[PDB]
RNA sequence: GGAAACUCAAAGAGUGCUAUGGUAUGGUGACGGAGUGCGCUGUGAACAGAGAGCAUUUCCGGCAGCAGAGAUUUCAGCUGU
């Protein structure tokens, strides 16, 4: 899988209208790949009491990743500080529907027992469920 | 007294803009569904019998054949649609499947191009176009191994030198040629069993177990430095190349006509041999066969792997090919054509949809693997009614009513009665040897999977 | 689990009527305060016709409850759709019909007349005349299986196929003419009653009834068939109605001495029993259970809780009833009588949560056409009925249970 | 800070969109090629 | 069917809420056969916007009030089990299938991106890139979506190297709605602004210009010009060289409206060097722009110009100590103008007279200053 | 492969995403040469993920007399570039099916990592996509497409012609 | 466990509850002793149970004699429901 | 044979409608979000990234006090339980 074509970048990386080509010619006469603007972040008892004010300037000033950099130092000091019959049935045998059940009982199996549970259920949409059905047919 | 009724109110059940379908409401009780066995018996049986009825397998032939019987075929195992075969007239030919039409022809040698294969040359000189060339390359009995590019129209990147752009050359004859799946290497055999790779214009190593001649070669295709060949002297022998050397060979009853790889399992190939049978062999134990697949009547002449590794085609010398599971060891499906004669070449496309087999009349014949399949694709409804009827005739496969439409097809007349008088032979002995054994003392149970091998170097313990 | 999960989907509820007093009991509610006390469609289903001059209405209805398939004695045959007020055949033939019943559908009904069975279309065309079924009094459609069932004053059981139209079966019942009738939804086979006070049940495979039961003395009057294919109650001239467990052929409950023979049993799909004794007709809730405390009484001895009342009762004060037949998904009872039809608002008896392609009471003419090619597809043949339906994937009972390996062999 | 709380931001129109209602009413409801039949 | 399946899909979550012991079976049911008619209005035929719509106001009521009966019974505020995000999957699949059928309602697909943000810390935001994503490749014309998409990305995350990819590419596919060229210089203005002013708050605890957005304005002028004069004149340019003149000169005055509206609201960025960021626009308006905009037509253009140079540095307060300082220039300007023109010399006099006077012991000074403008 | 396709049209452009693969080997069958005239089914092949409308009737002649001559236009270089992915160019380019056999090279000019299929699929891709036109598109684009072709034809051919109203 | 008005209202809305309707449409309403006593009665005491239909205006199924006033009671309701009270009367 | 129709049925043909699950939502606290590490894309390096994968105890989905955010509900961080 390639890096998807994205609205939040350039899927080239080379400056391809005018436009960007200008901004590119300016930005590195002067740079702002942001490294400048990470140390100066990078730096901000009575300094949470009182400073409630230089706290959300900071917090309103900082980038992207001085952000995230800020809340991962927040997290790693606080985790550093804390821690006579009635019913006569015939039993003659079925010749017309014996060829409905099978003669033997097939190969993978070994008893009729075994092959008679994996018939017991129906795969049918009359008879399962919408997503039970769709697992057993596929 | 309180007092309730079922009030169904008819805007739940019959809607009320009329672009709209009706509400389907579903209650899944038993006692609602009664039949719940017979129902979907009938339901499989109508399927296999659909099935029976929608299995139209041929697709096409492709071009105008040869004209003097088709002896070798490649596909190329990175595009679908390109073929390449060659006859005994030593003309070649590339084809595009799609339209059914060849590329180009080649007047490639003067005897029998007896093998070919289809590469991606690594010179390290040029660089491969392999978007708009194909390379196929093909050795013969007239001592030379010639590869050839093709034009070829499937990206529309560029806008050219087609054929013969080199001419490899042996001092015997070539019988076989396969192609090593990286590293511009290939393998032919014939009076003896060479490598090659496609900068130098001789072979890097004779790789030969003894002064018996090779039949056939088949490289691995993952795993790729494995090779296999079959020798007249009915014999299996396995190269490695990475000791540069044969490794072990069997000897079997009669002689080895073609090996195909598992491309799925990368140990594991099939053997197609002169006794009616394919044998589906382990490589680290050839002690036994992990499978017989029984079902023909004349010498197998050519077996091949779905790329799904789940299933094997295999042409034979009666004038049929057979498709067959790799768990079973019967053929799942003939097909036969009373145009087609002693199929010798069979392949298995690179979509497992597909199957080509190039016959000796000249012609070369697409088929359906799955005959019943059709290729258009699919709303959800009907796919779902196929796979359904699927799930449901293979778990009613063995009632004897839908059993026996199932096995059924209409083999030739020439088949049927070799099959039936196959079948008292042995029967006959079987009876024979039940008395056989009923009488005399010590006589050992062989198994089907070991009946068949005569020996074995490098002994296993 | 997942399949039991969809009791959450199921749209509607039951209905039923609660006593909420001791005073008030329910086999003294009467009609007119059901009408009362329910809404106006299922006051308007309430139907009654006043057909006097052709003699007792035989009542039918179509297997969803779209359509109602009326005979009189005389010739009077109507099919008609009943909850609109659309008949679409009114045909008198003039000799004495008996019975009659739909087919696969309100597009052919099946009658049976002086003595031959006739076949009608929609509009009541006749499409045929069987001269096989001689004298059938009983008609039933099997509707997964497409088979007419006939018997009646000869003693025989002749199954058709409809869709082929071809005779399957003629069986010898040897017990003089057939005087009660009763399908198994569950599994098919048909429960006969007959002069010896002995219901068989017969299959069209084996030319001999699969079971025979001891059900009463006398005859037998009325048989009726749970949807589950449990229960069986048997009504028999001996005044004394008989509820029989089906799958274990016990005898759960001997109703003796009513106080005139039950001439009809009927059995809704949601288990209540209807008995009609002439004038009367009597329903029962949850009678057809193991335990002796669902014995059907007719009165509770000092209020014992542990005697099942009847759940309501209506007298036809003019007339013998014909027969009985609940309206399949509603909570109705049709019973047809000397002067034509009545429904009854029976609130707990109908399955409320119907599945729509089973069989749907608001289909249209296109889904009947694609359900009726369908179901003609699957339509499943005559020799998989058998005493239970679940016997036609397994093995033979001979051919042992262990299978074979050669070496044995 | 003032400041940048009253600094120009970017307008849309898209979530107000969003957030947009209606105010509608409702109003109310031979061939090229046949010859004349004479 | 796929009603049937989605609506069995809604069952393990009302299993898990009939376990927690505050919705009943009898109830359950009641939004299972309400959620049965939405679900079957969604995917039949003649569906409606407007029908899933209703069946996302539905499940946010079902999901309002299963949260009051939790906090009412079993007095916890989410009982972290299925049921209490199943349903705002629920809402948020029904929004991916309302916009996968009826692409083409911005109306239904900035209710998706505003319940998706208004999610909160459950959602993801590649979630909201990915919605983001396909919905500006469907509608790349429609401008508001790229403002809306860069306005998230920097008005809430503050990623300038991507709000600066979205609007460059916003405007390589419109470079002719000027709206989408003045949210650009707004946030390369307001970019600029807090990296002045992070560095002015580092020095006050403890190069990089707004030529950017005066090259973007340049690129601006050139490209809105090359698109009206291809818009207008639209299949030939089968038009004498009168009417290719009347054209050129209808885009001299169509820009220098944009310009004059770019000046407008370039004012209050008062935090940066407004002066050479008003006078960088002030040198690229006076060039030429091959039409004489000076030396012939458009000089009441050429006159306000003219007065909007004498007024930049005399945008001021009623405090005039800057007028004090360099009411010369001004009186300078208004001499040059008028060595040359005829009836713009009395307009640019009064004018100027005219904005001073409404402009700025107070009034003595004042007098002074009617005085000297008088 | 066939991954993206790309329809050109008097109204813009249009990206449509190939969800499945049309059969190659039995292209040339009943039931996949008829299966792009069911709308039913073409809808399980083709999917639209793009469509740039153009800016007016000018930018619609540019485009078609650029699109006639087999070149890559602006508007084309903004959509292709927002919709295809950065593939690579020496390794598994992205494979964009177009109809215009010298259209492809412009567009491989521009975009190295992009490998141009027209060959008898891509072109029955194609004629499907016309033959359903304002149905693949869901409702996303202003006018009428024959609308628009009737201006757009009339437009080109004056200008082909160099039609004088003097 | 208490009610909530915000909650039944919102309750209301979600199972579909038309309780409020009814109680609109039903509530809207379109808007824009004795002269003897005979001294009998009160000592008599008749049974109930030995005729069907008199059977039928016990209160419980213990009641077997009552009281005349307390039985007059109950064949006047017995007779209101019998020929229900018309508007004209009262 | 004929006439009528907001009449009742039985069927045939054509056309219209996104008619779209190639194996169905981002998530049964079994979970999600954040971050890190591995993996991936355009032998080592820095750079540019994708959302398309995989862990595990790194934190959060606990409570207040307090200021901030948007239209009385939701949203955003510091000091401890």
């Amino acid at each position: 899988e390639h890096n998807h074509a994205s609205a939040f970048t350039r899927t080239q990386d080379v400056p391809q209208t005018e436009l960007q080509e200008k901004v590119d010619q300016v930005l590195q006469e002067s740079n702002l790949a942001n490294p400048e603007k990470d140390s100066k972040f990078e730096e901000l008892p009575e300094e949470m009491r009182k400073r409630t004010t230089e706290m959300r300037l900071m917090r309103e000033l900082m980038f992207r990743e001085e952000r995230k950099a800020r809340r991962l130092k927040k997290i790693k000091s606080k985790t550093y500080r804390k821690i006579l019959q009635n019913v006569i049935i015939n039993e003659k045998v079925n010749k017309k529907n014996l060829k409905y059940q099978s003669s033997a009982v097939p190969f993978p199996f070994e008893n009729r027992e075994q092959y008679e549970r994996s018939l017991r259920m129906p795969i049918g949409q009359e008879w399962t469920s919408r997503a039970s059905h769709q697992e057993l047919i596929k | 007294m309180k007092i309730k009724t079922i009030k169904r109110s008819a805007d739940d059940y019959v809607p009320v803009k009329s672009t709209q379908e009706s509400q389907m409401p579903r209650n899944l009780n038993p006692e609602l569904h009664p039949f719940e066995r017979a129902r979907e018996y009938t339901k499989a049986l109508n399927a296999t019998k659909l099935e029976r009825m929608f299995a139209k397998p041929f697709v096409g032939q492709l071009g105008y054949g040869h004209r003097d019987g088709v002896y070798a075929i490649a596909k190329n195992y990175g595009s679908l649609n390109k073929l390449a075969t060659g006859s005994a007239d030593g003309v070649i030919k590339y084809w595009n499947m799609s339209t059914r039409e060849e590329f180009v022809s080649f007047k490639a040698h003067y005897g029998l191009v007896t093998g070919l294969c289809v590469t991606q040359p690594r010179f390290h000189d040029k660089k491969p176009d392999l978007k708009s060339q194909n390379f196929m390359l093909s050795c013969s009995d007239d001592k030379t191994v010639k590869l050839w590019s093709i034009n070829v129209d499937d990206y529309s990147n560029k806008n050219n030198e087609e054929g013969l752009i080199r001419t490899f050359d042996g001092e015997s004859a070539f019988q076989g040629i396969d192609s090593h799946r990286e590293n511009s290497t290939f393998a032919t055999g014939g009076a003896k069993i060479h490598l090659w790779d496609v900068n130098r214009l001789k072979p890097v190593s004779d790789l030969s177990w003894g002064a018996d001649n090779i039949t056939s070669l088949k490289f691995n295709q993952n795993e790729t430095d494995i090779l296999a060949s079959t020798g007249s002297d009915n014999s299996i022998v396995l190269y490695d190349l990475r000791t540069n050397s044969p490794t072990q060979k069997i000897v079997q009853t009669m002689r080895t006509n073609a090996i195909c790889w598992n491309p799925m399992e990368a140990f594991n190939f099939v053997t197609a041999n002169e006794d009616h049978n394919a044998y589906y062999y382990d490589m680290r134990n050839l002690s036994r066969s992990l499978n017989v697949f029984k079902d023909h009547v004349s010498a197998v002449m050519d077996v091949d792997f779905s790329p799904t590794g789940d299933e094997i085609v295999t042409g034979s010398y009666d004038k049929s090919i057979r498709i067959y599971k790799t768990n079973h060891g019967h053929s799942r499906e003939i097909y036969h054509t009373k145009r087609m004669q002693h199929v010798f070449q069979v392949k298995y496309s690179m979509d497992s949809k597909y199957i080509i087999s190039g016959s000796d009349d000249g012609n070369v014949r697409l088929w359906r693997s799955k005959a019943w399949e059709r290729s258009n694709v699919k709303t959800t409804r009907e796919k779902n009614k196929l796979e359904y009827d699927e799930k449901l005739k293979e778990r009613f496969r063995h009632m004897p009513e839908i059993k026996r439409i199932s096995r059924h097809r209409h083999v030739p007349q020439v088949i049927k009665k070799a099959q039936e008088i196959k079948n008292i032979e042995l029967s006959s002995i079987k009876r024979r040897e039940a008395n056989e054994r009923r009488t005399r003392k010590d006589m050992p149970y062989i198994s089907e999977r070991k009946k068949q091998i005569v020996g074995t170097v490098h002994k296993y313990e | 689990s997942s399949a039991a999960a969809t009791d959450y989907l199921l749209p509607e509820s039951n209905g039923y009527l609660e006593p909420e007093n001791e005073l008030e009991k329910t086999f003294k509610v009467q009609q007119s305060e059901i009408k009362s006390s329910v809404d106006v469609s299922t006051a308007n289903k309430a139907l009654d016709l006043s057909l006097k001059e052709f003699g007792p209405y035989h009542i039918k209805y179509a297997k969803n409850g779209t359509h109602l398939l009326i005979t009189g004695r005389k010739g009077h045959v109507a099919s008609m759709d009943w909850r609109k007020g659309q008949l679409r055949a009114e045909l008198f033939l003039n000799e004495t019909c008996h019975s009659a019943t739909y087919l696969q559908n309100e597009q052919y009904f099946a009658v049976a007349q002086k003595k031959y069975t006739f076949i009608y279309d929609h509009e009541g065309t006749e499409l045929h005349r069987l001269k096989q079924h001689i004298e059938a009094r009983h008609l039933d459609f099997l509707p997964y299986h497409y088979l007419l069932v006939t018997a009646g004053e000869t003693g025989w059981l002749k199954y058709h196929d409809v869709s082929t139209g071809q005779l399957v079966s003629e069986l010898r019942t040897k017990a003089g003419p057939t005087m009660a009738m009763a399908q198994n939804p569950w599994n098919a086979v048909m429960h006969l009653g007959h002069s010896n006070g002995t219901v068989s049940l017969w299959s069209p495979s084996m030319p001999e009834p699969l079971v025979k039961l001891l059900s009463a003395r006398g005859p037998v009057n009325s048989i009726a068939i749970d949807r589950s294919g449990y229960y069986m109650a048997t009504t028999g001239a001996d005044r004394s109605m008989k509820i029989w467990d089906i799958r274990n052929f016990k005898q759960l409950h001997s109703v003796e001495s009513l106080p005139t023979p039950g001439t009809n049993v009927s059995i809704s799909d949601t288990g209540l029993l209807a008995l009609s004794r002439g004038p009367h007709v009597t329903l029962w809730k949850d009678a057809l259970k193991l335990s002796g405390d669902s014995k059907p009484c007719f009165g509770s001895m000092g209020g014992n809780p542990h005697r099942n009342t009847p759940y309501m009762s209506h007298l036809f004060a003019g007339n013998k009833v014909e027969n009985l037949g609940f309206v399949p998904f509603e909570d109705l009872l049709g019973v047809g009588h000397q002067t034509g039809i009545t429904n009854l608002i029976v609130p707990g008896a109908g399955e409320a949560n119907y599945d729509a392609l089973e069989l749907n009471p608001f289909e249209t003419k296109k889904q009947r056409q694609e359900q009726e090619v369908r179901t003609l597809l699957n339509k499943l043949p005559a020799d998989t009925i058998t005493l239970d339906p679940n016997s036609i994937g397994s093995v033979d009972k001979r051919s042992s249970t262990i299978r074979l390996n050669a070496k044995d062999l | 800070e003032t400041n940048l709380k009253k600094l120009p931001k970017l307008e849309t129109g898209f979530d107000a969109l969003a957030n947009k209602k209606k105010k509608k009413n409702v109003l109310p409801s031979n061939d090229w090629f046949t010859l004349p039949k004479p | 069917s796929k009603t049937r399946y989605y609506l069995e899909q809604c069952i393990p979550e009302m299993d898990d809420l009939v376990e927690k012991g505050l919705f009943t079976k009898n109830e359950v049911s009641l939004i299972m056969k309400k959620r049965t008619d939405f679900e079957h209005r969604l995917n039949s035929r003649g569906s409606s916007i407007n029908d899933y719509i209703k069946y996302i106001n539905y499940e946010s009521n079902v999901n309002k009030l299963r949260a009051k009966r939790c906090k009412r019974i079993l007095q916890v505020k989410k009982t972290n089990s299925l049921s209490d995000w199943s349903i705002q999957q629920r809402i948020g699949f029904i929004y991916q299938r309302g916009t996968n059928k009826f692409p083409q309602d911005l109306k239904f697909w900035a209710m998706y991106l505003n319940y998706m943000k208004a999610r909160g810390n459950q959602t993801s935001y590649k979630k909201i890139h990915n919605i983001y994503n396909q919905l500006l490749k469907l509608h790349p014309t429609n401008v508001d979506i790229w403002i809306s998409c860069a306005k998230y990305e920097y008005e809430v995350h503050a990623n300038f190297k991507s709000c600066r990819n979205i609007f460059q590419n916003g405007l390589r596919f419109n470079p002719d709605v000027p709206k989408l060229w003045y949210e650009y210089v707004k946030f390369e203005l307001n970019f600029i602004t807090k990296l002045i002013n992070r560095r002015k708050v580092m020095g006050l605890i403890n190069a990089l210009r707004g030529d950017i957005a005066l090259t973007i304005f340049d690129v601006c002028m050139k490209t809105l010009g090359k698109h009206y004069i291809n818009k207008h004149k639209g299949y030939y340019a089968i038009s004498d060289s009168k009417m290719n003149i009347e054209l050129n000169k209808e885009t001299l005055n169509y820009l220098f409206s944009e310009s004059l509206r770019y000046i407008k609201l370039f004012d209050e960025f008062l935090d940066l060097e407004r002066d050479y960021l008003i006078n960088h626009v002030l040198q690229f308006w006076k060039n030429d722009m091959y039409d004489l905009s000076l030396r012939k037509d458009l000089p009441e253009l050429y006159l306000k110009t003219v007065m909007i140079d004498i007024t930049l540095n005399i945008r001021y307060m009623p405090v005039e100590k800057l007028d004090i300082d360099q009411l010369q220039l001004s009186v300078k300007k208004y001499f040059a103008y008028i060595s040359k023109l005829d009836s713009a010399s009395v307009k640019s006099l009064k004018n100027e007279y005219r904005s001073y006077l409404q402009d700025n012991a107070e009034d003595d000074p004042r007098y002074k200053i009617l005085d000297l403008i008088i | 492969p066939i991954e993206y396709l790309l329809f050109e049209e008097p109204t813009g452009y249009a990206v449509f995403k190939v969800k499945l693969q049309q059969d190659d080997i039995g292209s040339r069958l009943k039931e996949v040469q008829e299966q792009i005239n069911d709308f039913g089914a073409f809808t399980k092949l083709i999917e639209l993920v793009s469509f740039a409308p153009f800016k007016g009737a000018a930018e619609a002649l540019e485009n078609a007399n650029d699109i006639s001559e087999g070149l890559v236009s602006e508007s084309l270089k903004a959509i292709l570039d927002l919709n295809l992915p950065k593939a690579s160019s020496k390794k598994k380019n992205i494979t964009l099916a177009i109809s215009d056999k010298n259209l492809g090279p412009s567009i491989k000019e521009e975009f190295p990592y992009v490998d141009c299929i027209s060959n008898e699929l891509a072109q029955d891709l194609i004629r499907g996509v016309r033959l359903h036109g304002e149905k693949l598109f869901k409702g996303l684009q202003s006018g009428d497409l024959e609308r628009a072709q009737l201006g757009l034809g009339h437009a080109y051919s004056r200008a082909k012609v160099k039609f004088s109203v003097q | 466990p208490p009610p909530d008005e915000e909650e039944q209202l919102l309750a209301k809305f979600v199972f579909g509850d038309t309780t409020d309707l009814q109680e609109n449409l039903a509530k809207f309403n379109a808007d824009f002793e004795a002269a003897w006593i005979d001294s009998d009665d009160e000592k008599i005491k008749v049974p109930i149970l030995v005729t069907n239909k008199t059977k039928k205006l016990r209160t419980s199924y213990n009641e077997s004699k009552i009281n005349g006033v307390h039985y007059i009671n109950r064949l006047r309701s017995q007779f209101e429901k019998i020929y229900p009270r018309p508007k004209w009367v009262d």
